[PDB]
C-alpha cells in the first residue's frame, strides 16, 4: 500500500550516486552463518554457586582425592539458553537472541590433573522425562559411559534431540521436560607420592551440525533502553 | 534437517530499528530547537551496538528511513488554516558543510545531499554507501588517533558516516508546528570479519570500551544442583 | 588407541587396546535347535538389554583381602536386566566383565581376577549351613578376610582358601587376568553360559563368582592416595529367555 | 621427532612433532598487486628479519593470574625488527607465536593461549581513560589480577572479563591453544596480518594481543620446583613495508 | 488476511483543535511470544520485533497477511485434552493455537483537541 512496515525490503535512491566505494580487499575470518560461531566449545561456568562466579573459581569442577566413592561430581539440567550454566556461553548467547532452537548439544569434559593420576567417572545423560539419578547404581542402569581419566584426557558426549515438535521455545521452563547430565565417581583418585591428590575438570559446550534458530527477538540480558548519553 | 537461513548475517544484523527520536520546533526563540541533528554512529543504542560488537570489521551500506509526524503547539495566535508542512533532510557527507543553526547557507550547499518531503505520503527515504578510506569499518581500534601515542584512544578513526540534519522549509509565522522525526536505520549487503564474544559487563558511554567488573553467570546452590525436580 | 565403546544409546566406556580372556575358547551365543529341551520359542530381547552396566567403585586399600560377586545376583537391580530376571521363568546369558583400576605410576600392586563357574562355597561354622543373606549382596562386593571368621551361618571367608576350600594359588585353573599395576592396568573377561541344563531360573542358581584378590599388597609413599579404585563394568550378551509372567517377587 | 628449527643464521630452536593452529584459516602471504592503495613497491626485508625472537620467561606460580603481551610492540627493541619499527613508516606482517612450558609429570595444570585481534581495553576508572604506559611494556608481561584493580589511568586487570568487558571462557573464539600440562607442552598459533587498511603504521596500532590464562591453576607437592617456566618464541612472517625515512623516536 | 477499518472523529467540548493536521496510526502485530503494551507510548510499540504498519487517513485500508505460525501442524477447533502433565491445567485454552495479538494507537502528539477513532 502507501504504508512503511518496518521489515520489508526496498531499494532507494542513493544520496550519492556518482561515488566509487573504496574496493574491497581479503580480511581474513568472514562469517556468513552466525551458527558458525555457535559450533565452537566455550568453556561452561559450571561451578556457578555465588562466591565463585566473581573469580574463576566458577570454571573448575573440584574433584577431591581420598575416600568418597559414591557421592557426585556435579550435576545440571540440559536446557541452554535458560539455565545459568550454559546461558552466558558463546551457544546460550545466540540461543537468547531467538525464540525457538533445534539440535543437539556437544559436551567434552577434560581432566586438568597430573599425568601420574588415575581414576574412573561414571558420566550418566537422563532423558527429558525422567527423574535425575540419586546414586551411582541408579545412573549405571541409565545411559552412561565409562571415563577411565588414566587413558583418555577429555571425553565427549554428545546429547540427542529429543522433542515432541519440531522447534522448542527457549525463554520457557519446562520443568523435567530437558534431560540431566550428572557424574559420578567410580574409583577416586589414586595418585602416587609426590603427586597432588585433588584435582580440576573443566566442561566445554557447543553445537554440532543440525541445529537451527528461528523467530529472532532481543536478548534478555541488555536492559538499558535509553541512549547512552 | 531444517534451514539456517535466519542466522545468516544478512538476516540478524539488517533489520530497521528506531535510533534516534529528536524533536524541532518551527518558530523562533533560541536558535537551536529549530532544526534536529544526528551524527550517524552504531553505540549510542545499545541493542544494536551489542548485535554489531559480535563482530571487528564490518562492511555495508545504509538504509535511513524518517517518520516526521508534526503537531500544532498551543497557546494564542493559531494558525487556522495553515498550508502544508515541508521538510529539509540534509545528508552532510563526511568533511561537508555543517549547519550551525537553521537558515545557514549550509542547507543550500549543493554538496550535501537532500531530500524535500511534503505532509501527508510515504515517509522519505535515502540510501547511502560504504563511505570509508578503509576496506571495513571497524568495531574495535586498539590503537590511537594521531601518530606519538598521543590522542584520544580509539575515536577519530575513519569510521565517519556522517551527520543528518533537518528543518522546516515553511516560513511559518503566525503559530508554531512541533514535528518529531524518527530515524529507522538499516544495514544493507553487511559483511562482517573476525566474530567476537557477547559483552557481558554494561555498557557506560558510546566511546569507550570501559566496564565495571561484572560475575560471569548466575549463580547456583551447589554444583549437584538440578532444579525443581517437579515429579 | 583410545578407542571408545558404546553399547545401545546410553552407555560409553572409554578403553585403550590391550588383551581379553574368552571363556573357555569359546564366545557366547544363541541357542540353536539341537541344544534345548523347552517347548517354545527363546524371544531374545537384544534391543534393550546389551549395555554396560559400570557397578559402584571399591577401594583398595593397604590392608585389604579380596572381593567377590554371584552372578547373575550381581545385576539384580540393574536396570532391564534385573526386570527381565523377574518377568521370566528361565535365562541363559553371557557375560563380558570388564575389570579396571586407575593407579599412577608410584603405586605398586598385583591383582588376579578370576571367574569361577559353580563356586559353592562352605560354613563358617561346620556341621551347619550357609544363608543367602552371607553369600553375595545385590550390588556390592564381599570381603574376603585375613582371619578366621566364625560366624553361625556365615561363609568361611579366609582369604587362602578361596571360600572353596582350595589352594588360592590354583584359581588360575578357571579363566583369570593379571593386574600388574607395573605394567597392566586393565582386564577383560568374556564368560559364556556354563550349565549342565540349557536354561535354569535365574533366581536360586549363581552361575559363576567373580572374584578380585591382591596377590601382592599394595604399597605407597606419603604422598599418595592411599587406595586404587577398582572399577568393575558387567555387559550381557547374548541374553534370551523364557516362561512370560509376573514378577515373583514382586 | 626431536626435529630443530633454524630460521636464519642466528636461530635454534629443538621441538617435538605436534600441533599448529594456522590463524582464521589463512597462512600469511605478500600483498598482491590488487591489495593496496600505496604509491610504491614494498621492498619486503626477507633476508634479515625472518628468525626467532624468545623473549625473557614468565614463571608460572601458584597464585598468578594471566600475562598479556600487544603486538608488534613486543618486539620494539628486539633486534632488526625493531630498527624496521623504527625506519619506516608503514608496515605489515604475520607472526608465529610459540609457546612452551617446562614442567615434570608430576606438575598440574592448564593454560589458554589466545591470540585477540583489535583487543581493547578499558580502564580501571570510568569517565577516565588510559594511557600507553599501561597498556603495554616493550618487551614484558603484563600481569591480570585476581581482584579488582582501583587505578586512575591504569586498566581493568581483573581476570574473568579479560580486561575487554566479556566473559573469559568465551575468548575461545578467537585462534587459541590449550596447554594442558598432563597431555600437552607446547603452543604453536601462526597469525596473520588482520586490519581494515592494507598497511598501517606499528607505533600507534597493536595489531593483536597475545593471552596466556590458567584456567586450572598450577599444583605441586613439596618437592617440585614451584613455578613453570612458560618461554614464548615469536618469528615473524613475510614483513614488507614502505616509507624509509628517519628514526622517530630517535 | 486481516483488514482494518479506521474511521476518526473529533471529540466535542471545548478546547477544539481547528485545523488538526492528518492523523497516522500505527498497527502492530505482536507474534505469539512476543513484547506486549502494557499501555500506550511503551517500548513495545517500538520494538523492532513486531510487525508494524504506518497508515496516513484518507486512502486505501491497511492490509497484513500471517501465515501459518504454529509449532504444530495444524490448528485444533477441539482438544480432548489438558495443558500441563499430569492432567491438571485447564481442559484446553493453553493448547499451540495462538495466532498472536493485534494493538492499534495513534502516533500523533495531539495536544490540544480529542480524536476518536
Amino acid at each position: 500500500s502507501n504504508q512503511f512496515l518496518t521489515s520489508d525490503d526496498f531499494q532507494s535512491p542513493s544520496a550519492m550516486p556518482q561515488f566509487d566505494v573504496t574496493p574491497e580487499m581479503k580480511i581474513p575470518g568472514e562469517v556468513h552463518n552466525l551458527m558458525e560461531i555457535a559450533e565452537v566449545d566455550s568453556v561452561v561456568p559450571v561451578n556457578n554457586t555465588k562466591e565463585n562466579i566473581n573469580s574463576m573459581e566458577a570454571y573448575r569442577i573440584p574433584v577431591t582425592g581420598g575416600d568418597q566413592l559414591h557421592t557426585q561430581v556435579f550435576g545440571f539440567q540440559m536446557q541452554p539458553g535458560l539455565n545459568s550454566v550454559f546461558k552466558r556461553t558463546l551457544l546460550g548467547e545466540i540461543l537468547n537472541y531467538y525464540a525457538h532452537w533445534s539440535g543437539s548439544v556437544k559436551l567434552t569434559f577434560v581432566f586438568c590433573g597430573s599425568a601420574m593420576a588415575t581414576g574412573k567417572f561414571l558420566l550418566a545423560y537422563s532423558p527429558p522425562g525422567a527423574s535425575p539419578p540419586q546414586n551411582r547404581k541408579q545412573a549405571m542402569l541409565g545411559t552412561h559411559v565409562i571415563w577411565d581419566v588414566g587413558l583418555q584426557s577429555s571425553c565427549v558426549l554428545c546429547i540427542p534431540w529429543i522433542s515432541q515438535t519440531h522447534y522448542r521455545l527457549v525463554q520457557q521452563d519446562e520443568y523435567t521436560s530437558a534431560g540431566y547430565v550428572t557424574c559420578w565417581y567410580q574409583t577416586g583418585l589414586i595418585v602416587p607420592p609426590g603427586a597432588p591428590p585433588s584435582c580440576t575438570i573443566l566442561c566445554f559446550a557447543s553445537a554440532c551440525n543440525d541445529f537451527s534458530v528461528r523467530n529472532l527477538r532481543d536478548t534478555p540480558f541488555i536492559e538499558q533502553t535509553q541512549l547512552l548519553q | 534437517y531444517h534451514s539456517r537461513t535466519e542466522s545468516s548475517i544478512e538476516n540478524f544484523l539488517c533489520r530497521a530499528a528506531c535510533v534516534y527520536i529528536a524533536t524541532y520546533k518551527s518558530a523562533g526563540g533560541t536558535p537551536t530547537e529549530r532544526y534536529a541533528s544526528w551524527r550517524i554512529n552504531t553505540r549510542q543504542m545499545v541493542q544494536l551496538r551489542r548485535k554489531f560488537e559480535l563482530f571487528t570489521y564490518l562492511r555495508f551500506d545504509m538504509e535511513i528511513t524518517f517518520v516526521i509526524t508534526s503537531t500544532q503547539d498551543p497557546g494564542t495566535q493559531l494558525a487556522q488554516d495553515m498550508p502544508v508542512l515541508t521538510h529539509q533532510i540534509m545528508y552532510i557527507p563526511p568533511g561537508g558543510p555543517v549547519p550551525n543553526s537553521a537558515t545557514d547557507f549550509a542547507w543550500q550547499s549543493s554538496t550535501n545531499p537532500s531530500i524535500f518531503w511534503t505532509e501527508g505520503c510515504a515517509p522519505a527515504r535515502m540510501s547511502v554507501p560504504f563511505i570509508s578510506i578503509g576496506n571495513a569499518y571497524s568495531n574495535f581500534y586498539d590503537g590511537w588517533s594521531h601518530f606519538t601515542q598521543e590522542g584520544v584512544y580509539g575515536f577519530n578513526s575513519l569510521n565517519n558516516m556522517g551527520h543528518i540534519y533537518v528543518r522546516h522549509v515553511n516560513e511559518q509565522s503566525l503559530g508554531v508546528s512541533t514535528s518529531t522525526l524518527r530515524v529507522y536505520f538499516k544495514p544493507k549487503h553487511v559483511r562482517a570479519w573476525v566474530p567476537r564474544p557477547p559483552r557481558l559487563s554494561p555498557y557506560v558511554k558510546s566511546s569507550n570500551v570501559n566496564f565495571k567488573p561484572t560475575a560471569v553467570t548466575t549463580e547456583r546452590k551447589d554444583i549437584n544442583d538440578v532444579g525443581t525436580l517437579r515429579p | 588407541r583410545v578407542r571408545s565403546i558404546t553399547l545401545g544409546n546410553s552407555t560409553i566406556t572409554t578403553q585403550e587396546c590391550a588383551n581379553v580372556v574368552v571363556g573357555y575358547g569359546v564366545w557366547p551365543s544363541y541357542l540353536q535347535d539341537n541344544e534345548a529341551t523347552a517347548e517354545d520359542q527363546p524371544t531374545q530381547p537384544d534391543v534393550a538389554t546389551c549395555r554396560f552396566y559400570t557397578l559402584d567403585s571399591i577401594q583398595w586399600q593397604k590392608e585389604s583381602d579380596g572381593w567377590w560377586w554371584k552372578f547373575p545376583e550381581a545385576l539384580k537391580n540393574m536396570g532391564l536386566f534385573g526386570q527381565n530376571m523377574e518377568y521370566h521363568y528361565l535365562g541363559r546369558s553371557g557375560y563380558t566383565i570388564h575389570v579396571q583400576c586407575n593407579a599412577s605410576k608410584f603405586h605398586q600392586g598385583c591383582l588376579l581376577v578370576v571367574c569361577v563357574p559353580e563356586a559353592e562355597m562352605g560354613c563358617s561354622d561346620v556341621e551347619r549351613e550357609v544363608v543367602a543373606a552371607s553369600l553375595s549382596s545385590e550390588d556390592t562386593a564381599k570381603s574376603f578376610s585375613r582371619t578366621e571368621s566364625n560366624g553361625q551361618h556365615t561363609v568361611q571367608t579366609v582369604v587362602y582358601n578361596a571360600g572353596m576350600g582350595v589352594g588360592v594359588g590354583n584359581l588360575t585353573i578357571f579363566p583369570h587376568q593379571w593386574i600388574n599395576l607395573r605394567t597392566n592396568n586393565s582386564a577383560t573377561i568374556v564368560m559364556p553360559y556354563i550349565n549342565s541344563v540349557p536354561m535354569d531360573n535365574m533366581f536360586r542358581h549363581y552361575n559363576f563368582t567373580l572374584m578380585i584378590i591382591p596377590f601382592a599388597k599394595l604399597e605407597y609413599t606419603e604422598q599418595a592416595s592411599n587406595y586404587v579404585p577398582i572399577t568393575v563394568t558387567v555387559a550381557p550378551m547374548c541374553a534370551e529367555y523364557n516362561g512370560l509372567r509376573l514378577a515373583s517377587h514382586q
